[PDB]
């Protein structure tokens, strides 16, 4: 109901394991743009890397700490690109609908909160359609989008982000030693090259209408047996750490190192079924 | 105005998990030469749906054969299917990616949307989903709809999926594991040309990612039941 | 909106038939329109599937034979049915889904009344 960057800082802390460029980037993003209230642009953030290692995750501790209900807030908007803009062909239908939809709740509360699922499987011309909200505008049709939040996920760069990963790993450094700069430079050939950077610029001025690229790595052994612990927890079960490394024990790789699980923390939990009743 | 049965007739608080853990235990007598682990798993696993009051995601299945045995395969998958609704005359939707290699991807994913979500909105509780790995990859993202851990179009519901495999025998003592980078390496050199990223239309290794990990939570092997690949699926 | 289809009856095997439906209504807002049929004892099966976009789909079994085609100006959508064998008749029925881009899925379906065609060996 009220953001404190403290509660924030306390729910990444507590909950989301083995993303420390992420906790950093979204907790002074967030807070700032939250707490500062003559913004300048809606803050838009795109979250990007492997599959199953927080993304949507994190989208609901940042919703859960600026609305009471999360996700489940009447001000926070989630549209799944393969959900319900399924089909290429039918982009001028989900514009109209996407356009109205925006438009007609941002009018209703500045602060509104849109996140947009697999923005990697969304038709570039529906991307085209909602540029204008993301931009420097003091006003859009008439409403001013300065106040509200943009949050994009996808998969995009997943595997050039591993490969710094494991570059850290094999020369027996720190993952916490990753920076920000390594990511970028191993992307500078994709997801920052110049036709993405001439895809994302403002139409206004000299910038991107992207505020913040937040990183996601890929996950350890030791990462999920942290998420198996809570999960046994929530359920109510008595943890027992044999079944804790046992249900670990994923597909990893590469063949060699065997260090990154093949999917994040996803088909994990269903294996619990296996060693409880 | 209520009767009760006596409590010795133990009529079933569950119809359809009663009714599905007896046929799939049947089934086991149909399908002779299988790992251990495939009737183990399969059973906690969709048994686990079935009890589930307000199902959180659909029951996502894949069985694999090698080529030697590609109609067991094709046989006990539907019948797997089929026997999520073993209470009801109801009956599994069948869609089969068989030559569809080179069909127009968004062709398939129309297909496939329709013949799934019709199904599902009239009554229909599973779909058997033949030969995944022949469908045109692009047309297999409408598989993130369904199988969704949390938004999928429909949560109370099983999709068995099939993948027939390149290579001719699949060794009996396989274990689950290695059944899955089987399956995982097949899908990866079917579906995508390099680790380059695609337009938003295409499969590539990061898109193919997400689909995996929605897709392959339980990967169970199966060996050729003689008679079925003699005589076909014959019950 | 209503949906009311029209074209049906007896062919020739061999011959061919079109099926027209016209909504009372816009049909721009519908994600899909498409051709149902309904032959006895049998339950429905998809026959044809337009996009707003223009993108089609067929059952396996009529693959080459029928083209449906969609115009959004004259709210109507066709169904042209060539090489018509007996086991093609049934009662056809036009179809129209409308789906959200927000919240859990649904689909809001409209159906004609149905157009029986009848195909002589
Ligand atoms: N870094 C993490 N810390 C704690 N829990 C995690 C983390 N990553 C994943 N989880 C657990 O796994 C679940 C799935 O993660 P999430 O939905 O965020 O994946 P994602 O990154 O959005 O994947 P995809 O790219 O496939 O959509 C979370 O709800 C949580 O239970
Ligand atoms: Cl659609
Ligand atoms: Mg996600």
């Amino acid at each position: 109901r009220s953001l404190s960057r403290e509660a924030l800082q306390k729910d990444l802390d507590d909950n989301l394991f083995g993303q420390h460029l992420a906790k950093k980037i979204i907790l002074n993003a967030v807070f700032g743009f939250i707490n500062n209230p003559k913004p300048k642009k809606p803050l838009t953030l795109s979250l990007h890397g492997w599959t199953g290692t927080g993304k949507n995750f994190v989208s609901k501790i940042i919703a859960e700490n600026i609305y009471e209900g999360g996700l489940n807030s009447d001000y926070v908007h989630l549209f799944v690109a393969t959900l319900h803009f399924p089909h290429a062909s039918n982009i001028t239908l989900y514009k109209d609908q996407l356009q109205l939809w925006i438009r007609g709740n941002v009018s209703a509360c500045a602060r509104s909160i849109f996140i947009f699922d697999q923005m990697d499987k969304m038709h570039a011309g529906l991307i085209d359609a909602i540029k204008p909200f993301l931009d420097y505008y003091d006003l859009v049709d008439g409403v001013s989008y300065q106040k509200a939040m943009f949050i994009f996920l996808s998969n995009a760069g997943a595997e050039r982000i591993t490969d710094v990963a494991l570059d850290f790993w094999r020369s027996g450094k720190q993952r916490e030693d990753i920076k920000l700069k390594d990511i970028e430079h191993a992307l500078s050939v994709s997801v920052f090259n110049n036709k993405n950077s001439g895809f994302w610029h403002s139409s206004l001025i000299d910038r991107n209408l992207i505020d913040y690229f937040v990183p996601f790595l890929p996950l350890e052994y030791k990462h999920l047996k942290m998420c198996i612990r809570v999960e046994m927890q929530s359920r109510g079960y008595e943890i027992d750490e044999d079944i804790v490394s046992r249900v670990a024990e994923m597909t990893f790789f590469p063949k060699e190192e065997r260090v990154f699980s093949d999917k994040g923390c996803k088909t994990v939990f269903t294996k619990l079924d296996y060693y409880y009743d | 105005n209520s009767y009760y049965s006596s409590p010795a007739q133990q009529v079933p608080k569950n119809p359809a998990l009663e009714a599905f853990l007896a046929q799939f235990s049947q089934l086991e007598d149909k399908f002779p030469g299988q790992s251990s682990f495939l009737w183990q798993r399969g059973r906690k696993f969709l048994q686990k749906h079935l009890n589930a009051s307000n199902p959180t995601e659909p029951a996502t299945i894949i069985f694999t054969a090698a080529r030697e045995g590609r109609e067991t395969l094709k046989c006990l998958s539907h019948h797997v299917a089929d026997a999520y609704t073993s209470s009801q005359k109801v009956s599994p939707i069948q869609i089969d990616g068989a030559g569809r290699t080179w069909q127009d991807s968004d062709t398939v994913k129309l297909l496939v949307d329709l013949e799934l979500s019709y199904g599902f909105e009239n009554g229909q509780k599973a779909a058997v989903v033949h030969h995944f790995e022949s469908f045109p990859a692009g047309s297999t993202l409408i598989f993130y709809k369904y199988c969704d851990h949390e938004n999928a179009a429909f949560k109370d519901v099983a999709l068995v999926l099939t993948v027939l495999l390149e290579e001719e025998t699949l060794e009996a003592s396989v274990g689950p594991r290695e059944t899955e980078e089987k399956v995982r390496d097949l899908l990866w050199a079917k579906f995508t040309n390099s680790d380059t990223p695609t337009s938003f239309n295409h499969m590539d290794s990061d898109k193919l990612s997400g689909l995996w990990s929605r897709i392959s939570h339980l990967v169970l092997p199966v060996q050729p039941v003689s008679s079925i690949e003699e005589q076909g699926c014959l019950f | 909106v209503q949906l009311v289809e029209t074209g049906g009856g007896l062919v020739q095997a061999g011959g061919s038939l079109r099926l027209s439906c016209a909504a009372s209504g816009n049909i721009f807002s519908f994600n899909v329109m498409g051709w149902y049929r309904q032959a006895p004892g049998k339950q429905r099966e998809l026959v044809a599937a337009i996009t707003s976009g223009d993108t089609t789909t067929y059952a396996d079994s009529v693959q080459g034979r029928f083209t449906i085609s969609r115009d959004n100006a004259k709210n109507a959508v066709y169904l042209q049915m060539n090489s018509l064998t007996p086991e093609d008749t049934a009662v056809y029925f036009c179809n129209a889904r409308r789906n959200p881009i927000n919240g859990p899925y649904y689909t809001t379906a409209y159906w004609g009344q149905g157009t029986q065609v009848t195909v002589s060996s």
